[PDB]
């Protein structure tokens, strides 16, 4: 079994709208293709015996065990190497369970498509299901050792992506309240929110949060400074570098019960808590002196409380306590640490509420402090702590404690974070009584900790769990606030970059920040950002970012939409124009019908508030209607059409040519926008193709709010000339004569055009040219439609790429031409350089030249050595 | 440093 | 403009404002200035990467670690003419900017080596500008100079120094517009590259720089081109800003023109600045001097928001307290948070 | 606080003098069968409709003499709630419960047990209910319980001696 | 550091 493709889906895609993650591997069966499973000995008990929880894979048959009825009745492959993906990600953790295969290509070759938790470890587990399946189809089994080791690859995988509890935190409140978010590729940043609406956080930190405030509050001696100025409760004590000056300190602290900390910051080492002799200040005075030259502080009797404040307001407080073991019976230290570390709430790391305790020289020394050792039997009742602070990561508890707090103590914490300028901020406070002021119980403020964790808040050990993130996207997202802009998202076989360019320059004149992506370039407000082809979600992803952004207007193609999904999730208008048999056969779609589920997947994505905007005069884009949860607004090209009657007789919006107008029916009443003679884009009213696609802007910027007034000075206004959209209809006029330089594709762009022909009422309708070599056998049909719609077809099919041999494609443009109409002056002549674009003086005056030239920069440059007006 |  | 101020007890801040409506200054930042926005201006990788997927032009280069790779790294950036610089972050030494041989690239790896392991990018050609943005809008932009001399007639440069460093309006430090020129072995290093050295004479209209970098404290000078920058240059400059989260910035740009787009002229933007500084804009050498201070003002107090608070001070012989307590009392029945002082306590509501 | 009428002021006559006063900016009604009956609602839809309970009173009065028809009155408050609104319904009422089908609105509930497999699976599928448990009354969204108050310290309960004024109370701050 |  060879991995002959793999692509990665992030978003809404052809094979899912919901299930947004997804792995398509493209499977060649060289061998087993042939071969059931009934063909391959030992293939069900070798594949369960390694896997014996492959059980739960149920299939068509609905039950547990429905894979295993199968398996033995071969599947060829399918099923098998997709359920065992599945588990092999489940077997670590990764729950996955959504998967399909269906047979492409040559017969052998299979797409199978699974569900990811994390890309790379859903990659390793499609490449690992193939192996452990592959060996079991040659020989019986799988060694155990070659299992081990790729579950501990896929452990190691996802563990390595995976964002710190913090972020999960607020991600998944934000997810909640249908924010979207995206990680940036620089600082472990996250993104909240689109355009102009974007806000960016950083575990605790956020755009909200000051440099000056941060940086004060991790300056102890500048904290304390500003505080006690403002009123504000501290602990008193001194600055001693290191001299033995600890006797007289004492006197302006207050005697000996002091807190002796190393003058510098680095690590809860070297601190003596309580001081109360001589030679006791001494032995910390030496370990002090480790760290460069917040000494003699008083010390003050209480508990250990952290409060965390997110917008100058109180959310939660709690009561935090160092790890310990008390005299539970008549037991010793070691037997009461075994007794309590075995409780079911004491988990590793960051895996349970509680952690489990352990004992080094640093508990010891603890220990010894209190008169105790590992072997010491506690008396009743006693405590011991095993730890100097408290913290659950070394094994200590935290108590809620958010309603017990006196309304004097909240009005100073707030005061507090005010102060010393923080957002977010957690308060630490040493007190007997939380429930008293802290003036009656002598407590006092300690520190002040900008970015705060959230663990001791969200999963407390006593006490209920708050929810911390809502007051944080509260702030960042006020209520009323919106966390996104408008999307309009363009698709359908032809007409999506002329639509598109009409619906952002309608937008524009509301005086907004208008950005849009096109297969030219990506634009903001007519600067270029980038040239190219810019469709696809990564150029999505350029404008949806950009913090200047209000409206977002983007041309969505097949390509990018199955190679790797849409990167919007939802939008307020999805717009269809029509569905048409162009790129069959590629990308695994070879019907009709199938093309017709790509471009149903913008349908699919309007949010149910917003629009679905569908061609009732295309019978594959009317039916989208019944699968659509938004609102459907049709438009048509003949107001006599049976859908749009139905619908307007129900109060729906349609849009509609008649009388010469472009209007909008609104239930019984009609608004006439402007005539189609008068609107540039469209040849005088000549080219019914354009005509469609204005209606199809109109009726998108009228159903999304835009005022009808705003339209008609759009659609005036817009211009698709010779060098702003060349190859689109480029029409040059050259004395009594016209040119028509054109880029059509599949033969709906060759029937558009023969219609603006048809239309021409001057003398010779010339054609010269045809398709080039890549074309599948659907020359014929081309040479079918020059016959009926040109005079004068003259054809050059040998162009300088030569996909094909030689003049072939020529000869069978003539074989098609002749076959419906034999008298059109039939030369061949098959140079197309100076030759047959340059022979523009064989057609009389007024009558048109139309070239489909292989090249659109060739054919406009020869036509302007003939000086065009 | 994160999560004080 | 009438706003009170005060210096505060602890880390050099500043006080503009009272009660509800103060805010706070730290020489170039602000009280409207965010730590994620600093921070990532002072990551240049960071930077780069962030403005690059924005599709903003940056230099060309890459990362090696000291390894002997430079002939093969000039595969990727685009041949010899490089910009070598020290890995880290020590001060502007250790620098080569146009390398143009191999030898040349191995001095400049050496010298880059001292560094702990932005190397061989593609050198760009043009004069250095410092564009100044404050609250996402254009506000200055000035050319930078390094110090030098010039072939005024047939003289040395030691002999041209010391005719032009008398011009009076050359002053010490951050005592006049311009400052002195000053010679060191770093001068002579500059000088060495070019072909000449103290007692060199310069053909008429030579140049010759006496640094490698501009800077008005070593000798250089700034001229305004504000009034010169094209209407898409402008709309660039905003736009960096913001991608990179910073209310007042300073964005370093090489460019031949400022007058026309960096896409045509093919410049880059090479550095953006958090908490930049003002004195090539308020007392620049040539062109015109601009009040900076007043749109970084407008952005703390927006024009018609008040930066007091009202105050009623009572005085006499007797009496003074009990009309205080009534009178705050009084205040008190808006809802409003009313402070006050007497001869017994300070109280807030 | 101030009375503008006295005596029985339910039925569709009373509603619309409080709809039609141009100070009212919150209309609160009680709704009973014999207004339905009689002439309709006076308000086509509502924000939120709560159903306390359906029992065996007033049966054979108004055409109706059974308990599933009854049901069937006190459906229409929850058959009007617009579809952006809720509906509240008692989760320990068979009759009640079962109004939830029919609502084209969102549904809350509320109960005297926690332990109640509708609530349950309710809130499962992040939705809010009321329940009052561990001496309180609080509400439950998705996985996280706010509790409001403890039932002995709310006056309108006798010490929390009186079951049907806590499931009153609930059914108010649900609907709060 | 402050003016860069
Ligand atoms: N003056 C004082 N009186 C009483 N207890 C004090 C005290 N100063 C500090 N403590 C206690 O010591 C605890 C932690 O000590 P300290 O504040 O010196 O550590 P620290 O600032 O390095 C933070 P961390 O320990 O998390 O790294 C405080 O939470 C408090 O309980
Ligand atoms: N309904 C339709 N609307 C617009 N153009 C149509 C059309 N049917 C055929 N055409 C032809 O299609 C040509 C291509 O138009 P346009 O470039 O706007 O389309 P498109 O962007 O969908 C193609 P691509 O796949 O390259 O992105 C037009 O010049 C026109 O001749
Ligand atoms: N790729 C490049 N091409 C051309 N010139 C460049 C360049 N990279 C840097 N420079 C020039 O070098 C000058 C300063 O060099 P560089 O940016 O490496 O110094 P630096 O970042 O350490 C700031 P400072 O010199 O003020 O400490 C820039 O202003 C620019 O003129
Ligand atoms: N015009 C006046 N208004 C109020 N009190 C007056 C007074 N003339 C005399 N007194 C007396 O003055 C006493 C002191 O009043 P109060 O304490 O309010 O004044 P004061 O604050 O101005 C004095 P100090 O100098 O101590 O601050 C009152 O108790 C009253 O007996
Ligand atoms: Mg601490
Ligand atoms: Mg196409
Ligand atoms: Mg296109
Ligand atoms: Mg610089
Ligand atoms: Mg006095
Ligand atoms: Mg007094």
């Amino acid at each position: 079994m060879k991995i002959l493709k793999t692509l990665t889906l992030r978003g809404p895609n052809y094979w899912s709208i919901r299930r947004k993650k997804l792995i398509v591997m493209r499977l060649d069966l060289e061998d087993l293709a042939e071969r059931p499973s009934n063909s391959i000995p030992g293939f069900y008990e070798g594949l369960i015996k390694v896997l014996p929880s492959l059980v739960e894979h149920f299939c068509s048959p609905g039950y547990q065990g429905g894979f295993l009825e199968r398996v033995k009745e071969g599947t060829y492959m399918g099923h098998i190497v997709e359920h065992v993906a599945l588990e092999l990600q489940e077997l670590v953790g990764m729950t996955a369970g959504f998967g399909r295969t269906r047979e492409t290509s040559t017969p052998g070759v299979y797409n199978v498509v699974y569900e990811y938790v994390d890309e790379q470890a859903g990659r390793y587990a499609g490449r690992a299901a193939v192996r452990l399946c592959r060996s079991l189809v040659d020989t019986g089994d799988y060694p155990r050792l070659e299992l081990e080791k790729d579950l501990e690859d896929l452990r190691d995988l996802g563990a390595n992506s995976a964002l710190g509890p913090s972020t999960e935190t607020i991600v998944t409140e934000a997810e909640a309240r249908k924010i979207p978010w995206m990680l940036l590729s620089a600082r472990a940043m996250v993104q909240l929110g689109y355009g102009v609406y974007q806000q960016r956080i950083q575990a605790t930190l956020s755009s909200h949060s000051g440099i000056l405030g941060v940086e004060l509050a991790c300056d102890k001696e500048g904290t304390k400074t500003i505080l006690q100025d403002a009123g504000i409760p501290v602990p008193r004590g001194t600055t001693i570098q290191y001299f033995d000056d600890l006797e007289e300190a004492i006197n302006d602290v207050g005697g000996y019960p002091v807190v002796i900390k190393p003058l510098d910051g680095n690590h809860g080492r070297g601190i003596t808590i309580n001081v109360r002799h001589w030679q006791e200040a001494i032995a910390a005075y030496d370990l002090a002196a480790e760290e460069s030259k917040i000494i003699v502080e008083r010390y003050y009797e209480g508990s250990d409380h952290r409060v965390l404040v997110v917008n100058g307001k109180l959310v939660a407080v709690a009561e935090r306590i160092p790890a310990h073991v008390t005299g539970d019976g008549s037991s010793t230290i070691s037997e009461l640490i075994e007794k309590t570390n075995q409780d079911p709430n004491r988990g590793d790391g960051h895996d349970n509420i509680l952690t489990k305790i352990v004992v080094n020289k640093t508990a010891i020394d603890v220990m010894e402090r209190q008169g105790y050792n590992l072997d010491s039997v506690l008396p009743k009742d006693e405590v011991v702590y095993l730890r100097a602070t408290a913290n659950l990561s070394t094994g200590g508890i935290a108590i809620d404690r958010t309603d017990d707090i006196h309304p004097e103590n909240i009005w100073l914490m707030e005061r507090v974070a005010k102060v010393i300028g923080l957002d977010i901020a957690g308060i630490d406070v040493v007190t007997s009584d939380i429930s008293k002021p802290l003036r009656e119980t002598n407590g006092v403020i300690v520190e002040v900790n900008a970015a705060p964790g959230f663990r001791m808040h969200v999963a407390p050990s006593q006490g209920l769990p708050r929810n911390v993130a809502a007051p944080v996207l509260d702030m960042l997202f006020p209520p009323g606030t919106p966390s996104r802009i408008p999307i309009l998202a363009v698709t359908g076989t032809n007409g999506k970059t002329t639509t598109t360019r009409l619906l952002a320059h309608i937008y524009r004149q509301t005086g907004k920040t208008v950005g849009y992506t096109s297969t030219d370039a990506i634009y903001i407000n007519e600067y270029c950002v980038e040239k190219g082809d810019n469709t696809g979600p990564q150029s999505a992803g350029v404008i949806l970012r950009d913090p200047t952004v209000e409206v977002a207007v983007l041309e969505t193609a097949r390509g990018g939409i199955l190679r790797a999904g849409l990167a919007f999730d939802s939008c307020d208008v999805g717009v269809v124009l029509n569905v048409a048999a162009d790129h069959l056969g590629l990308g695994d779609i070879d019907t009709i019908e199938q093309m017709a589920k790509v471009k149903s997947v913008i349908a699919e994505v309007v949010d149910p508030s917003g629009y679905a905007v569908l061609n009732a005069d295309d019978p594959l884009v009317a039916a989208m209607a019944d699968k659509v949860k938004a609102k459907v607004a049709y438009f048509s090209m003949n107001p006599d059409n049976p859908i749009i009657q139905a619908h307007v007789r129900r109060n729906g919006i349609a849009a509609v040519y008649e009388s010469g107008y472009l209007s909008i029916l609104e239930g019984s009443w009609t608004l006439r926008v402007e005539q189609a003679k008068l609107i540039p884009m469209t040849m005088g009213g000549m080219a019914p193709f354009m005509i469609a696609n204005a209606l199809a802007a109109c009726l998108a910027a009228f159903v999304n709010g835009l005022d009808v007034e705003v339209i008609r000075q759009g659609v005036r206004t817009f211009t698709t000339s010779a060098e702003q959209t060349p190859g689109r209809m480029n029409l040059f006029n050259l004395g009594q004569h016209h040119a028509l330089v054109d880029y059509a594709h599949n033969p709906a762009g060759y029937r558009a055009v023969g219609d603006f022909v048809k239309n021409w009422q001057g003398q010779r309708f010339g054609v010269v040219g045809g398709p080039g070599d890549r074309r599948d056998s659907d020359l014929i049909e081309l040479g079918q439609i020059a016959a009926q719609v040109f005079d004068r077809i003259i054809v050059k099919e040998d162009d300088d790429k030569r996909g094909r041999s030689e003049g072939e494609t020529a000869d069978l443009i003539v074989k098609g031409i002749l076959q419906e109409n034999p008298g059109a002056s039939y030369e061949v002549i098959l140079d197309e350089t100076i030759a047959l674009n340059k022979a523009l003086d064989q057609v009389e005056e007024k009558g048109l030249v139309v070239v489909f030239p292989e090249s659109v920069t060739r054919a406009i440059d020869l036509i302007k050595v003939r000086n065009p007006i | 440093d994160d999560d004080d």
